[PDB]
């Protein structure tokens, strides 16, 4: 009825999900260390 | 005289354009040695004793030994 | 009539040294006076003891140890 | 979709993390660093509640502040040494 | 769902919508970038709303891949830090596009084309969290501002700070570059959350440390290289003046937040001095030059120096009060500078001049110019209740708490900032009319009316009531003071 | 009812100034003049609800500046302190509305002169009525800010816009001292408002390192504080700004420069008692300042000729009183005799605008005379203020002068016999040249010219109820207000003033003195009386010594030109800065050393080397 | 002098130096101002409404009502 | 002059005198007197007084925060 009730529940919804964006930034962090060592590894290939 | 930009004097256009155009004005004399070796050489120096000093007393007041500034 | 280079800043009778060394005076005026306080010593020329206060000179009441 | 309220911390420390050797598990660093701020934060709000008691005790006492506020004014002043990025007496967490 | 991959495409649909319109049509020119820069603009308000401030993680972070085994990529994530420089620079732009209205017809589409690829260019500036995509965009900017600089410039000088910028900025940024790629071959990616995880030994430290340095004490002048800001400068339209003091000169600063205090912790505390001595003497120095110069976009320029090398001290300072109030400053001071420049664009496009001689008296004949001149002349000096002494004050209490001497240094930076700022309106507005010189005269617009108006409503907000930002910013503030700290 | 108190004059003068267009000359005076009349009366049921009440309200609206606990809130703090502040600041601004609707009666822009007497009062509201010490610095900013306006309101002259830049610098210096002082205030007890740092400002006993110096916490922040004070109040180090802003309109002079603004610096020291308690050393600096500062300008008043500018050096008197009565940790009596100068100098201040303006504009004093029988009303107003000036016995300058003398002479100490010294000495040539100014510009035959009398008109009836007002003020307020404020353990001040129990002194200063001393400063001013009729009414005029002794021209321009003054620190302060700008930082740093070691200066080299590739 | 009507029948001087339109018409809008003015209408309408229905998320809201609970649990 | 009867300035100008200021003057009093309400009805809200008065005063008729904080120890 009032504007502050559907701003509120409209900003509730817009907002993001606190849990899964930590777990994403978690599983970042270790895929990319993870990708890191392999290419640090390629690169130690020599020429010949 | 329909015009709204400035009429510009001579005397004042030439003071500004020797103003602006100083770049091209040193001769390398013993006043601006003298002077770019101290108020750009010294004072900077003296300013960096005083933050390094004024760090070194702040460490031993709280008996924690100096902190390595370089 | 060219501009002149500093064209951007621009007591008769005195010059500044010389008004300088009167201002000197003027201040050692004050400074002279207060050396003569100094030599008066009113501090022990006080005609009362100290004021002391009750209960210990209101420790308790000044925020002192209970 | 973010829950209706106040955000939901977990107050524990980080399983994993060693002082010994911090750069070994990044994940457990990052955490610890967060858990870290977050105790810091708390630790100041609570100076700030203890400050605003002794703004309350000045002025509902008077001039009999100085018995009366003495109590909370050295709590607060004790609770003010280890702020956090304030002086350099920083705490030991 | 407003993501950072919208905010980004919107200014490359403008330029695209542009760059296939015939050129006789004016008017579809002007209304399709000025609603490309509000919807940017209204895009950035909102992606505002939805910031959450309480996760120090990057938020809206979006990913695409650059080199085929990811070690590199596109990462674009916006923090407490640089939310609020996407804000800026996206709300400069549409101010930017209304300066040149009247105009218009003789510049073309190569102008809003410049200005929104510059647009383009900056957002993903402080979006990026790659340490080498940092630097494409990072050094992306040139090409529009020399064209911007060169193209539609005053006199036949242009050619020269051009050239003289462009030097200044490659010297800078291929030193950096090498730093770049040291890091990237010893860690062995270029991710930002993976580089702030990372020991560094700390012979590598100094060394990088310095080499990031030399590119961003240029962007952000700190006393040997301050010379190519003032010709540059003036040297440029009115717009183009906006865009370098209001965005260009927020790099340097952002890139040391990002990049240079948290990715070395150790060298940072030991340069600490060094920063002091430097921001110190550019303070006193550069305040003071200010003094004994004639050219209106010639002084405003020297007052963004002494007001960007008071940033770099609460930066260094390593607490809440420093950090925290230093980005308030680089917002107030985009906002300030940004709006002084508008004042002396509307003094230049009326009459052909910029020397203070010939201007004085325009409180008899421009009252409404001189109400708003004196406003922005208060917040330039550091008045309460201006979102410059918020930023002023804060910074002073983050130094004083550090070093009593340099926060006493920079103290003095408020009393040459006084004594310029009054004494400059003295002479322009103040004082007797000269008709000699000029005698036709025309007061504020609807345009520059309604320009500033945002000005004056978003100076004085973050003047009176600047919780609003800080409360935004104070955990991304906090984790950065502290991250080789354990205790 | 007490935000109503800060906000009416803020909206008077948002009104005034952005709608006046639509109100004119009269309606922009009667909507800023309403509004400060009500700000007044609500000040007065203020006074009767707080001061006498004995019940202080806290109010806060919401917080300004929130770091981690560098918290400067919306807060106002109203004490007994502050509602005295109050009912003085505001009652005089609303006299000083009232005097300038038939002041500025034929100057063309009325409107913005209110408008900016408005701002000014919300300001200085502001300043009184702060509970932090941010809050504080807005309102004593703001305040410089207002009066550098209202200094140069007439744009079109050019001494007017170098006497405000003047003053704003030196306002500038003052306020870079505050912020020092309020910086150190943070970093000891992490807090900025007043009720916490006055509460714990008795703990804290260790030493900080200060510019490559080890001093102590709370005397440095004091002196510090006393920095700000000084360059507000005019005092021996920063007063030079006071004199040449006489510039400006009248009623500027008799608001933004006698009652308050040079009393804002004594407001700041009397407020932060409880803090400059602790700290003995700063105490010291206090007194000296405050002796020099009125002998200062005691002996430069003395011989200028100037009406307007005789007043300005009367005020610097008077502050430096009070700055060196607070200075004996006496601050009941330092505000006492604020608010009795308060009255008999705005009125000194309104008497000398109404005869000015109905002279034609003349400000000098060699031309004027016999002016006592034409302007019957104005020559009794002015002589009320000056026999209140001087410390006329049973009077509202009797009360507080007299008062401070005896309390100065009890003081044993090296710094109170220094002070007592400099302000008996002071009591003679204030009466002297107070005296001079009644007699030259009234009493002696008339020296003006013939189209000053022809043209003459007495002050009507806007420019008299505020002097009827405040001469009643000037009468009474004194002898009303002697009881509450100086009394022997009164309770009016309750919380707002901190004396400490050892620097207690005010019984002794009754009765432990010969009654000569009581009675030093009616002999002093008696002399300077006679001596002031002596050497003006009826003397052989041997100013020939003048045009005859080198000696004594010199001492004459020594005296007249403010002791030297402005005119050896422009040269050795002022212009060096000024060559210090260009001929070095602008000339050699950045001009073309870094050009000739950078990219063109002699890097243009690569001409001169890639044109040699062709070998 | 208080009672006297005044002379200046209209403010001298035109707004935003604007000639008025003709009678019996009205100022046509430039090109940009529908834009910009609907445009600050919506600044007006998020920045009201969405700060103040935001919730309060705050390191010095969470951390409050955690010290505040941390305090008198230490009795 | 005969110019600055053409120059638009917020204040009036020089010499400025309204034809109707007699009714504008009326209505900015009773558009101050508006604004006036809220702030006054704002204050008596937010006001705190820890001491109760020594005799009635006007401001207990609206304030209703007298003797509250005087259980200081629970303070927020
Ligand atoms: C920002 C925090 C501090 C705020 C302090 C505000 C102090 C006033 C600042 C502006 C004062 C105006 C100074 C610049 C303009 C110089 C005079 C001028 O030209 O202004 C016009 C416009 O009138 C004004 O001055 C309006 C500006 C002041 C009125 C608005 C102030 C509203 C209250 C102050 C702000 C409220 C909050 C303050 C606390 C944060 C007046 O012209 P006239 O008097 O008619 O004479 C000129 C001759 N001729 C007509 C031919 C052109
Ligand atoms: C015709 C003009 C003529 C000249 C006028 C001169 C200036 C006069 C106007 C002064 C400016 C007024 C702005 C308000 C300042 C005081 C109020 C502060 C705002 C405020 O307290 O509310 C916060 C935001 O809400 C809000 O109310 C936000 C709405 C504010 C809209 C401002 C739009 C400015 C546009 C600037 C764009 C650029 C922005 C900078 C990048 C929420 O408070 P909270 O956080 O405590 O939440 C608590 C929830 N439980």
């Amino acid at each position: 009825g009032f504007i502050m009730e559907f701003a509120e529940n409209l900003v509730l919804r817009l907002m993001e999900n606190p849990e899964e964006r930590d777990r994403k930034a978690r599983e970042h962090i270790y895929e990319m260390h993870e990708r890191c060592k392999k290419i640090k590894e390629m690169w130690a290939l020599p020429i010949r | 005289g329909g015009g709204m930009e400035t009429n510009k004097n001579k005397f004042i256009e030439d003071w500004g354009s020797a103003r602006e155009n100083l770049e091209h004005n040193f001769r390398w004399t013993r006043r601006n040695f003298a002077l770019i070796g101290i108020f750009g050489i010294a004072l900077p120096i003296i300013v960096y004793k005083g933050i390094v000093k004024d760090f070194h007393m702040q460490d031993e007041d709280a008996g924690r030994p100096h902190r390595k500034f370089l | 009539k060219p501009l002149s280079v500093n064209d951007e800043l621009m007591a008769d009778t005195v010059g500044k040294y010389e008004a300088l060394a009167w201002l000197s005076g003027g201040l050692g005026f004050f400074v002279g006076l207060g050396l003569l306080a100094v030599l008066n010593d009113k501090a022990s020329k006080v005609p009362f003891t100290p004021r002391v206060y009750p209960y210990d000179n209101l420790r308790v009441e000044l925020g002192g140890e209970p | 979709g973010r829950k209706k309220g106040l955000p939901e911390f977990e107050e524990s420390a980080p399983d994993g993390f060693d002082p010994e050797n911090p750069y070994k598990d990044p994940v457990a660093m990052v955490e610890m660093r967060e858990h870290i701020v977050r105790e810091k934060w708390i630790q100041i709000e609570k100076a700030k509640i203890l400050r605003e008691k002794v703004k309350w005790c000045y002025r509902v006492e008077g001039v009999n502040h100085y018995q009366k506020c003495r109590h909370l004014v050295q709590q607060y002043l004790d609770s003010t040494r280890g702020v956090g990025w304030g002086k350099d007496h920083r705490p030991i967490s | 769902y407003f993501n950072l991959s919208g905010l980004i495409l919107c200014p490359v649909l403008g330029s695209i919508i542009l760059l296939f319109i015939p050129n006789s049509r004016i008017r579809l020119i002007r209304l399709i970038g000025l609603c490309a820069s509000l919807i940017t603009f209204l895009y950035s308000l909102v992606l505002w709303i939805q910031f959450d401030s309480s996760t120090a993680k990057f938020q809206f972070v979006e990913s695409l891949r650059w080199l085929p085994y990811e070690n590199i990529n596109f990462y674009l994530g916006i923090d407490g830090i640089s939310l609020f420089f996407v804000i800026l620079t996206t709300f400069l732009i549409p101010i930017c596009i209304l300066v040149g209205w009247s105009g218009m017809r003789s510049y073309g589409k190569e102008y809003i084309i410049a200005f929104l690829i510059c647009e383009f260019l900056m957002i993903a500036v402080f979006c990026m969290l790659d340490l080498l995509l940092f630097y494409v965009f990072f050094e992306s900017v040139l090409i529009p501002m020399f064209i911007i600089i060169g193209v539609w410039g005053s006199r036949q000088r242009k050619i020269k700070a051009a050239y003289q910028f462009f030097l200044y900025t490659l010297l800078g940024s291929l030193f950096m570059l090498l730093a770049i790629l040291l890091i990237l071959f010893q860690t062995g990616t270029t991710d930002l959350q993976i580089l702030l995880t990372t020991e560094f030994s700390e012979r590598r430290q100094i060394f990088l440390w310095i080499a990031f340095f030399a590119s961003f004490a240029v962007k952000v002048p700190m006393v040997p290289v301050h010379i190519w800001l003032p010709e540059a400068h003036v040297e440029a339209p009115t717009a183009g003046s906006v865009i370098l003091a209001g965005i260009l000169l927020k790099f340097g600063t952002y890139g040391f937040l990002r990049f240079s205090i948290p990715m070395f912790p150790e060298a940072t505390l030991c340069f600490t001095p060094f920063i002091y001595t430097l921001s110190a003497i550019a303070i006193i120095y550069t305040s003071l030059t200010t003094l004994r110069q004639i050219d209106l976009k010639k002084i405003i320029a020297y007052s963004s120096v002494a007001h960007m090398n008071l940033v770099t001290i609460g930066m260094f300072s390593l607490n809440i009060q420093g950090i925290g109030g230093s980005i308030l400053l680089m917002l107030s001071h985009g906002l300030v500078s940004s709006a002084l420049f508008l004042c002396v664009g509307v003094l230049y496009d009326r009459h052909k001049t910029r020397l203070v001689r010939y201007y004085g008296g325009l409180v008899s004949t421009m009252p409404n110019f001189s109400t708003i001149f004196f406003f922005f002349t208060l917040a330039n000096m550091s008045l309460p209740g201006t979102s410059s002494f918020i930023g002023e004050f804060l910074i002073l209490v983050g130094a004083f708490q550090r070093n009593s001497l340099v926060a006493t240094l920079a103290a003095l930076g408020m009393i040459l900032g006084a004594a310029y700022s009054l004494w400059l309106y003295n002479r322009v507005v103040s004082g007797n009319l000269k008709p000699d010189f000029l005698h036709k005269f025309s007061d504020l617009n609807g345009r520059e009316v309604f320009i500033f108006i945002p000005f004056l409503v978003g100076l004085v907000w973050m003047g009176v009531y600047p919780k609003v930002f800080l409360d935004c910013m104070h955990t991304s503030v906090s984790n950065l003071v502290q991250h080789g700290k354990f205790h | 009812m007490y935000l109503l108190i800060v906000f009416l004059p803020l909206l008077g003068s948002s009104v005034a100034g952005f709608f006046g267009r639509f109100l004119g000359s009269e309606g922009s005076a009667i909507m800023t003049t309403t509004c400060v009349s009500f700000s007044s009366i609500l000040s007065l049921i203020a006074f009767y609800e707080v001061a006498l009440g004995a019940s202080a309200c806290y109010l806060r609206i919401a917080p300004w500046i929130s770091s981690e606990m560098f918290d400067a809130s919306w807060g106002f703090l109203f004490d007994s302190l502050t509602v005295v502040m109050l009912i003085v600041v505001t009652f005089i601004s609303s006299l000083v509305h009232l005097y300038s609707i038939s002041y500025m009666s034929e100057d063309p822009h009325s409107p913005r002169f209110m408008c900016y007497l408005s701002i000014f009062t919300f300001f200085m509201l502001m300043l009184v009525t702060g509970d932090n010490f941010l809050q504080l610095f807005l309102g004593w900013e703001g305040v410089g800010l207002a009066s550098y306006l209202l200094i140069h309101f007439w744009f079109t002259r050019l001494q007017a816009d170098k006497a405000a830049i003047k003053a704003m610098l030196v306002n500038r210096v003052g306020d870079f001292g505050l912020a020092l002082g309020i910086l150190g205030c943070f970093t000891l007890f992490q807090t900025v408002d007043f009720s916490t740092i006055f509460a714990c400002a008795s703990v804290p006993r260790n030493s900080w390192i200060f510019c490559n110096m080890r001093l102590n916490a709370i005397s440095l922040i004091c002196i510090l504080l006393f920095i700000g004070a000084v360059g507000k109040s005019a005092q021996i180090g920063l007063h030079t700004w006071l004199p040449d802003a006489m510039e400006g309109p009248t009623p500027v002079s008799a608001l933004i420069h006698a009652a308050t603004m040079v009393t804002a610096g004594v407001f700041m020291i009397a407020r932060c008692s409880p803090l400059f308690e602790y700290s003995p050393t700063a105490l010291i600096v206090i007194t000296f300042a405050g002796a020099m500062t009125s002998f200062l300008a005691a002996t430069t008043g003395i011989l200028q000729n100037d009406l307007k500018r005789v007043i300005a050096y009367s005020t610097c008197s008077q502050l430096g009183y009070m700055i060196f009565a607070c200075g004996i940790s006496n601050y009941s009596v330092s505000v006492f005799h604020l608010m009795n100068h308060a009255f008999f100098k705005a009125l000194l201040f309104l008497s000398a605008g109404s005869v000015i303006h109905a002279m034609s504009d003349e400000q000098d004093m060699r031309k004027m005379g016999g002016l006592a029988s034409s302007f019957p009303l104005t020559y009794a107003m002015m002589l009320i203020g000056s026999l209140s000036l001087i410390g006329f016995p049973f009077l509202t300058g009797f009360y507080s002068k007299d008062v401070i003398l005896e309390l100065a002479y009890t003081k044993y100490t090296i710094s109170g016999n220094f002070a007592f010294w400099l302000g008996s000495v002071s009591v003679l040539f204030t009466s002297y040249y107070s005296f001079r100014l009644l007699f030259l510009t009234f009493l002696v035959p008339t020296n003006s010219f013939g189209r000053d009398i022809s043209r003459c008109h007495d002050a009507p009836i806007p420019m008299a109820i505020p002097l009827i007002l405040l001469a009643l003020g000037s009468l009474f307020v004194g002898y009303l207000a002697k009881d509450m404020m100086i009394g022997l353990g009164t309770n009016f001040w309750a919380n707002s003033l901190l004396v400490l129990p050892k620097n207690e002194i005010l019984a002794e200063s009754e009765f432990a003195a010969p009654t000569i001393i009581k009675l030093i400063p009616i002999l002093f001013s008696t002399l300077g009386a006679f001596v002031a009729y002596n050497v003006n009414l009826v003397a052989d005029q041997f100013q020939r010594a003048f045009q005859t002794s080198t000696f004594c021209n010199r001492l004459y321009s020594f005296f007249n030109k403010r002791w030297f003054f402005d005119q050896v620190l422009n040269d050795f302060l002022v212009r060096s800065f000024l060559r210090f700008g260009y001929e070095v930082s602008f000339e050699a740093l950045d001009k073309g050393a870094i050009e000739i070691l950078g990219p063109y200066g002699i890097s243009y080299t690569f001409r001169r080397l890639a044109e040699r590739i062709s070998q | 002098r208080w009672a006297t009507p005044g002379h200046e029948e209209r403010p001298k001087g035109y707004f935003m130096n604007r000639t008025p339109p003709a009678p019996g018409q009205s100022r046509k809008w430039e090109d940009w101002e529908l834009p910009c003015y609907i445009t600050s209408f919506l600044t007006i309408v998020i920045l009201g409404v969405g700060l103040n229905a935001k919730p309060d998320l705050s390191i010095e809201t969470w951390a409050h009502q955690k010290a505040l609970e941390r305090l008198e649990m230490e009795k | 002059g005969d110019f600055r009867a053409k120059v638009w300035s917020m204040t009036g100008g020089p010499n400025c005198r309204p034809k109707h200021w007699r009714r504008n003057t009326a209505i900015a009093m009773f558009g101050v007197f508006l604004v006036c309400i809220p702030i006054a009805k704002l204050s008596a809200k937010l006001e705190q007084r820890p001491h109760m008065p020594v005799r009635p005063i006007p401001s207990q008729i609206w304030c209703k925060n007298f003797g509250t904080k005087d259980d200081y120890e629970k303070e927020h």
